[PDB]
RNA sequence: CCCGCAGGUACGGACCAAUGGCACAAUACUUGUUCGAGCGAACAGUGGUAUGACGCUACGUCCGUUGGAUUAUGCCUGAACGCCUCUAAGGUCGUAUCCGUGCUGGACUGCAAUGAUAAAUAAGGGGCAAUUUGCAUUGUAUGGCUUCUAAACCAUUUAAAGUUUAUAAUUUACUUUAUAAACGACAAUGGAUGUGAUGCCAAUGUAAUUUGUAACAUAGUAAAUUGGGAGGAUCUUCGAUCACCUGAUGCCGCGCUAGUUACAUAUAAAAGCAUUAUUUAAUACAAUGACAAAGCCUAGAAUCAAUUGUAAACGACUUUUG
RNA sequence: CGGCUCUUCCUAUCAUUGUGAAGCAAAAUUCACCAAGCGUUGGAUUGUUCACCCAUGCAAGGGAACGUGAGCUGGGUUUA
RNA sequence: GGUACAAUGGUAUGCGUAGAAGUGUUUGGCGUAAGCCUGCAUGGAGCUGCCAUUGGUACAGAUCUUGGUGGAUAGUAGCAA
């Protein structure tokens, strides 16, 4: 988050801290190119595809160095990536409809006989 | 409509010595309350004026340095006096005193419905109890005057245009119940279900 | 209580991008003056307005088209009335919907206004520029344009008191009791153009206007009439003034003195201005090569397009 | 001296018409070089000198307040303390102080008034719903149904105050006054005066299916609809604010109490005789909810991008876009 | 350690406001009361800190965070 | 006195590719407690109870040691002779 600085493109993410990372958004086109690619062989159309879930992991450092003042020597660390997307299609979603078990016993409406069968339909 | 006894009880704070009151209310909202005063501008503070007022003002001088909009904030209407000395005598920094101080309404002159609704008082506040002939008082109402409130006399114009409505709604329920008394002699011959069953209560009721 | 029409511009107050809208407002309060009118709101709101409230004001606009700025949207705000007789400000305000206010029915001259508005703006400035600290020694370390001690080691804390960097100008300001040295009439023509002479005084009498040689510089062209105002007032180019009536009393005999101008510089003030009127300019330097030429360019070729016809 | 007048010091807040300072690296000249010579050429990190708009800027200009309680003190009235006394009650004058006004911020995000109210026109959004339904759950209501008091004590005054009613005088007003009674901080009143004279109930069925059927003396009551005036707004539980209400138009002309006395009819026994048990809700009253459920009405804006330059570190801001 | 810078606080009141008192005629002063709002400066010598000196000033009060070195300076003090 | 770790001597006609050690865990437990047993999941070849005798036998600290990692910070650090 931080220091980034606030620009006018992001009242729209109700945020005021955003930017353009150009490098970053460039890796994640030849990623969806690949997802997209995939729902070609498998027969998708793509015009219908959401992108479902998508990560990134931070893969293994790559090793630099510095060198300081008065003879010293830090550390210049890459820090990688690892990005996954699944992409799934959209219909018109009947979504989920869990099971219905019976728990049921034989002397249900006898308790029940003074209250609701023959208790006539009130307002 | 509801309250956990009745609807709220309404304090007139009008004869009430202001210390006294706020402390049989703060318990009494602890208790699960829901009490509104109303009329704070005329609770009362034993001593004399100077004698409160110099304690006021010595109130005024608290203020952080490297802030003093931090500091204490010197709320100065007399109902926002009133909850000053409530808010000492509640918990206000657990969750059940913060609960018992949002039952808690005051106003300073009596609005909204509060002015057709009921009026209780607490006899062991109340002023003319506890102190004494040749004690002074003062009102917090002229405190809050003199050191920084503006409403005394918009709420002065306020209360008698209020006191001038219940001029004519107790013009009207007096003659009202002129027919009350009326029509309880032409019941007369009930059949005899006052005549005689309600002398259990029974010489005056 | 609105009005019935409101003008374009002064309709564009309630939209941030007017542009590209339908202009719906006030497609629907404007048509309760046309239902039943009085039962629809509008009679029971002015006898709501007459019953139960104690200040009466107005809500009136400027028309930013006559001033030739960019902005064509209209600064509203409210003007409170301040007569008598409760029933007497809801009598002159149903009046005056849609009808306009000069300032010479609201100020006259030698008139004390306090002047409300925002000043100009500067930017985020150092603590010197800002608070008028004395500057440090030359041979300080880390800057010489701070404050040596934001405090004491207790409080333990900084305070606000202490002179501090961040935003200068731009701040809103009432500057009391400046004087009106001249009500102007301005716009135009009563039967020749008389769109001049705010100027002319009783010793001048020369005709020529408020506006100098070349316009007021970056703010420039005053057509309309105005209220000419003792040195210096808030703000910047172009911004809106807010004039008002004194909320004292004057007694400081300074203060009570009637002016009489004899004269008003309208030299130009893109530079160092030699002329008052571009007459002036013309009586005392002669023609260029310029007028010169082109007064004779025209009555010359006159006769001289048809050297090739004949 | 008081008071009036005219200025200045310091500080504050602005401003740029004038004057002063900074340089359009605008333009003139000029040194060295370089372009064959000749130009409103170049280079010397601004070659140097001079003048120098805009803008910024002081060394310039303009502007800089008002009421209240009242401290110190001086008194008034006036005792205990037969007189006297600023004090004991009670009055009073009153500070560069104090607290406000004016001025500057504004709970980030408090509150009030107000404007418009969508991707429409095939189809669907959005209200107006509270009537619209079964449905399903909510809260109060717990086995009717272990409730309301949103009708009340006046405003200011007060520990011999402070109260009522009555009557004869009187009000702009239970106006103010004169006689006579009443408990002269009883138990009273601390709850019910149920303070528009309350209800767990009318229904002569009072409740986990229940409903009620006639004669004799009382009683006269709540009832739904379309065009005028007087009235109601204190940081909100529905403001094209509006409930007794001018004279009009027609009905269900429906449901009705209380009392004596008579008759039909119907529900009701939970299994236990240590009937306490999940200690509950079919009840009624208010409230949302989603799936197929009928109509009434409706036809926007904001932000980004670009633009401005009254603004600016970036946001933000003032603007403009057939 | 001082000085420079900058802010706030005290009152043990120098001055000013409002006063009471004088062996208070006026002027000038002295004593005391309420009182901390505004003010309390420019230099020569010394690293000083007080005191002294020139001068202006209606009038030239006393102190607090040993205030203040990632604020500076580095003269005092204090390593080689 | 009790409990963890590793061994050696005995012992359990002990357990184990029909899943040992280890690890993971809202499986269920037992113990005042150190700790223990158990299910499931991963894992793939070894291991445990008892009696004795032991030992390089139990860690939060040592500006501990080796290794790995977090903020700070994707940066007002910065990458301007």
């Amino acid at each position: 988050n931080g220091g980034v600085g606030r620009c006018a493109q992001a009242k729209q993410w109700k945020t005021t801290q955003g930017r353009w990372p150009k490098k970053s958004a460039e890796f994640l086109l030849q990623l969806l190119r690949n997802a997209e690619a995939n729902a070609d062989c498998k027969g998708l159309d793509a015009d219908r595809l959401v992108v479902h879930h998508i990560q990134v992991n931070r893969a293994q450092c790559l090793r630099r160095r510095t060198y300081r003042a008065h003879g010293r020597i830090n550390p210049y660390m890459s820090s990688p990536c690892h990005v996954e997307v699944i992409l799934t299609e959209k219909e018109e979603l009947v979504s989920k409809a869990t099971d219905d078990e019976p728990a049921k016993k034989k002397l249900s409406k006898k308790k029940l006989q003074r209250q609701k069968e023959k208790m006539l339909r009130s307002e | 409509m509801t309250g956990l006894t009745n609807r709220t009880v309404v304090i007139d704070g009008r004869g009430h010595l202001l210390g006294r009151l706020a402390s049989v209310v703060a318990k009494y909202l602890l208790q699960g309350g829901k009490v509104a005063v109303v009329r704070c501008e005329e609770l009362n503070l034993s001593g004399h004026f100077y004698r409160n007022k110099i304690k006021f003002l010595a109130y005024l001088r608290k203020r952080c340095n490297v802030n003093p909009a931090r500091g204490p904030f010197h709320f100065r209407a007399p109902s926002r006096i009133f909850y000053k000395a409530v808010r000492g005598m509640i918990p206000h920094k657990t969750k059940r005193g913060q609960a018992a101080l949002a039952r808690l309404r005051v106003f300073d002159g009596i609005p909204s419905p509060y002015d057709k609704r009921r009026r209780v008082v607490v006899p062991i506040a109340m002023r003319v109890l506890t102190l004494r002939s040749d004690r002074k008082y003062c009102q917090v109402g002229r405190l809050s005057h003199e050191v920084g409130w503006h409403y005394q006399d918009v709420i002065k114009s306020l209360e008698r245009k209020r006191k001038a409505k219940l001029r004519v709604t107790l013009k009207h329920n007096r003659e009202l119940k002129k027919l009350t008394v009326k029509a309880r002699e032409n019941i007369a011959k009930a059949a005899e279900p006052f005549n005689k069953i309600i002398k259990s209560y029974g010489y005056e009721v | 209580v609105w009005a019935q029409h409101l003008s374009e511009e002064c309709r564009r107050r309630f939209y941030k991008n007017w542009y590209k809208s339908k202009k719906k407002a006030f497609t629907k309060a404007s048509k309760k003056w046309t239902d039943d009118l009085g039962k629809k709101s509008i009679e029971n709101d002015f006898r709501k307005m007459l019953r139960y409230c104690k200040v009466i004001r107005v809500i009136a606009h400027s028309q930013i088209r006559l001033i030739k700025q960019r902005q064509k949207k209209a600064h509203v705000m409210e003007i409170q009335l301040n007569g008598g007789s409760i029933e007497d400000k809801v009598k002159w305000a149903r009046e005056h919907l849609e009808k306009p206010i000069q300032v010479s029915n609201v100020f006259g001259q030698d008139e004390m206004i306090d002047c409300v508005g925002v000043t100009k703006g500067k930017g985020f400035k150092g603590v010197t520029s800002r608070w008028h600290t004395k500057k440090l020694p030359r041979k300080t370390h880390k800057g010489l344009r701070k404050v040596a001690c934001i405090g004491a080691w207790h409080p333990s804390r900084v305070s606000t008191t202490v002179a501090r960097a961040g935003q200068k100008g731009y701040h809103h300001r009432t500057e009391i009791n400046k004087k009106i040295y001249r009500i102007g009439a301005g716009i135009h023509t009563k039967d020749g153009k008389v769109i001049k002479n705010n100027a002319s005084t009783e010793y001048d009498l020369t005709d020529k206007s408020i506006t100098p040689m070349g316009g007021f510089p970056h703010y420039g062209e005053v057509n309309n009439d105005f209220v000419m105002i003792k040195g210096c007032c808030i703000g910047s180019k172009k911004r809106i003034i807010t004039l008002r009536k004194s909320l004292l009393k004057h007694t400081k005999r300074s203060a009570l003195e009637q002016i009489k101008l004899k004269f008003i510089d309208t030299s130009s003030k893109m530079g160092h201005g030699r002329f008052q009127t571009p007459a002036d300019k013309l009586a005392f330097m002669g023609p260029l090569k310029k007028d010169r030429l082109k007064e004779e360019a025209a009555a010359t070729t006159a006769a001289a397009a048809a050297a090739t016809t004949t």
